[PDB]
Parts: C-alpha cells; structure tokens; sequence
C-alpha cells in the first residue's frame, strides 16, 4: 500500500552501511 | 563624388524649405509616426526584458508560503468555533487564504511588466523625435 | 543487527508509518490522536495538489489578461 | 515613397471621396441609433 | 474610388521604372561571367 524512503539504523556487513532504503509496505509483507 | 552622393541624398530634402509649410509638416509627421510604428513592430519581432517577467512568475508563486503546524491547530480551532465533522468550508477558506497571499504577486508582476514597457516605447521618442 | 531498527524523518512520519503498520498488521506498542492527523494530512495533500494545478492555470491565464487589454489595445492605439 | 507620391499628387478631396454607400450607411447607422435609443427609453418608461 | 487607379498606376509606373534596371542588371550579371574563364575551380586539375 505505502512505499517510501526510510532509514535502517544498524546494518550488517553483507548488506552494506548506513543507508536510507525504499520500503514497500503491503498488508502481508 | 561617391562620398558627395550622401550629401546629395541629404540635401535633396534640404532643397525645398523655406519652413512653416503645411505639406512638408504633415508629411514629416506622418512618416515619423510610420517609422515609430515600425519600431513598435520591431521591438519584439523589451523582448527578453519582458520574457524574464513571463518566466519569473512561477518563482513568485512557488516562493510563499506552505507553513505551518499553526494551520493544523487553527483549523482545529475552527472546528472549536463550529463540532464534528470537519466540513470542506475550512478547506475552501484555507485555499482562499493561500491564493489571497498570491493576489499581490500577480499585481506586482503587472507592475513590473508595465515598468518594463514604460521605458521601452519612450526610449524611441527621445532619440527619433528630437523636435 | 543488535538491533533491527528503522528510522523515519519526523514524528508525524513515525505516526503515519506506524498507522500504516497497524493497518497492515503490526501489533501496537478509536482513537485519540489518530486519525485527526490522517484527515488533516489528506486534506493537506489535497491543498498541495489543488494549489499546484491552480498555480499552473493562473500562470497560464495571466499572460492572456496582460496581452488582451494592454498590448492589443496599445497596438490598435498606435495603429489608428 | 508611396505616401510621399500620394501626398504630392492632388487633390485631397477627389483622391478618396463618395462612394455614397458609406455616407448612406453611416446615416442609416445614426437613424437606427436614434430609433433604438428611443425604443430603450420607451421600454424603460414602461418598466418604471 | 479614384484611389485604386492612382495607387495601381503609381505602382505599375514604378515597376516599369524597375524593369529597365533589373533587365540591365541581370544581363550585366550574366555578362560579367564571360571575362576570364578560369581553370582554378575546385574540380580535378589537368593531367
């Protein structure tokens, strides 16, 4: 339903570093 | 002789006056008005000087205001004045206030355009018409 | 990631994303502050869209009112 | 040079003149003008 | 009336004053070209 830029605070080595991702919120996922 | 051809082309008009003649007066006035009209068609065909105001108008419209949480609290106070639910009249009143603050940019843009032209047309009245 | 944490830029954004989370199915941490913020924000977005389109159309319309009454009449004035 | 040549040649009256169509035309315009103004006055009189 | 005729006559007499100039000019223009007959053109040179 709702997409938007939102930042993760703590990010692992495999993902990357501090970054604001594009979250896609759905009623299931 | 070749450089005197310009003096011949100048004294061909100097050949017949004897001033204060109505024929030459009216012909001179009409040709001055005609070339003044030619300047009126060639001034555009203040071109960029007016087009900058033509493309400056969206800047003045984007510049103000879009603020702030006071508006949210104030429409809540409007509900306090009238209760639930919130009608569209508050929405209409607020968009009226927001075009109310754009009322003056339109008039000042008209002021700038007429100030842009108020010198352009008279610019060719001081150097063409020396009389 | 000690821990899995997510950031929102402001607090009304936190409230809007948590409200969307509650609508999607996240357990909470009818009603007091919602959905006054949702109603005002929806009207606020309507204000934004309507102001955008009305600014575009008045920006398209005011050259017509400065051409018709001023430039065209000045043209016919210098003509005849 | 066109305006100069046309202004040099004469006469001013016989250069462009009647053509009684335009004179009759403007006379009809004035007579219809007075008649319609009178009709507007009569209608105003009836309404008041 | 009486102006279309004067306008047309002045313009036609002007054109009849222009025709001698332009016929002389076009004949002179094509007549200049017969003087030197160069071989200094941009085409391929001899031999």
């Amino acid at each position: 339903i709702r997409k938007g830029w939102l930042t993760i605070n703590n990010i692992g080595i495999m993902k990357g570093g501090s970054k604001e991702y594009w979250f896609v919120l759905t009623a299931e996922n | 002789q070749s450089q005197l051809l310009s003096i011949e082309k100048e004294v061909e008009e100097y050949k017949n006056f004897r001033p204060d003649d109505p024929a030459r007066k009216t012909k001179a006035l009409l040709q001055m008005v005609q070339q003044f009209a030619v300047d009126f068609e060639k001034r555009i065909e203040g071109a960029r000087i007016n087009r900058i105001f033509h493309e400056r108008f969206p800047f003045e419209l984007v510049k103000m205001e879009f603020d702030e949480k006071e508006l949210r609290r104030e429409i809540s106070y409007a509900i306090k004045n009238i209760g639930l639910f919130t009608p569209d009249m508050a929405f209409e009143t607020i968009v009226k206030k927001q075009v109310k603050k754009i009322r003056e940019p339109c008039l000042k843009c008209v002021d700038m355009v007429i100030s842009e032209l108020i010198s352009t047309v008279r610019q060719c009245t001081k150097k063409l018409q020396q009389y | 990631y000690r821990q899995l944490e997510l950031a929102c830029e402001t607090q009304e954004e936190v409230d809007s994303w948590k409200a969307s989370f509650l609508r999607a199915g996240v357990y909470p941490e009818h009603s007091m502050d919602p959905q006054l913020e949702r109603q005002v924000e929806t009207i606020r977005n309507l204000v934004d869209s309507y102001m955008a389109i009305v600014n575009k159309t008045v920006r398209d319309l005011m050259p017509k009112t400065i051409m018709h009454l001023m430039i065209n009449n000045t043209k016919e004035f210098i003509f005849s | 040079e066109l305006l100069a040549n046309l202004y040099s040649c004469g006469d001013q009256n016989t250069l462009m003149e009647e053509s009684a169509e335009q004179a009759q035309r403007r006379d009809e315009m004035l007579r219809m003008y007075h008649a319609l103004k009178e009709a507007l006055s009569i209608i105003g009189d009836i309404n008041t | 009336p009486r102006l279309r005729e004067e306008m047309e006559r002045i313009v036609t007499t002007h054109i009849r004053e222009r025709e001698g100039r332009t016929k002389e000019q076009v004949m002179l223009l094509i007549d200049i070209e017969l003087a030197y007959m160069n071989t200094n053109h941009e085409d391929f040179i001899g031999f």
